């Protein structure tokens, strides 16, 4: 239901950026770079969900999903 | 398909069949005002009660 309130301390917003390889074919892995927005404090041990990743075109291009390393 | 989009720059129209708000706030007032006037009023008088003899010709 909508109006009730939430507070939660183990969810952050992030951007998630990524290099298109030239020849790419689908299947194939790439690296991606997770970057927190807002107030988040760390994200240590953290885990990404389904993010989709688009270029200027507004298109989608890959799907991206897996876990966050932090040097601590 | 679509051309570029950029993501931080506001939602403006930028071709054919893009749409856009118009807040209709007009108010004009005007409105103009003059006006003269003239007058001239005079009254001249001269009696004579008891002439004398001497001026009783005159």
């Amino acid at each position: 239901p909508t109006g009730t309130n939430m507070q939660l301390k183990n969810v952050a917003a992030v951007m998630v950026t990524a290099s298109y390889p030239p020849f790419a074919r689908q299947g194939q892995t790439i690296d991606v770079v997770v970057s927190s927005m807002g107030n988040a404090k760390s994200l240590r041990g953290g885990t990404l969900l389904m993010t989709p990743l688009k270029g200027v075109d507004s298109q989608v291009y890959a799907l991206a999903q897996g876990n966050i390393l932090v040097g601590g | 398909n679509y051309g570029y989009q950029p993501l931080f720059e506001d939602r403006r129209p930028r071709n054919i069949g893009d749409t856009l708000t118009i807040v209709l706030q007009e108010n004009v007032s005007a409105s103009k005002s003059s006006s003269a006037n003239a007058s001239r009023d005079g009254k001249t008088s001269f009696g004579f009660d008891t002439v004398p003899r001497y001026l009783q010709g005159l």
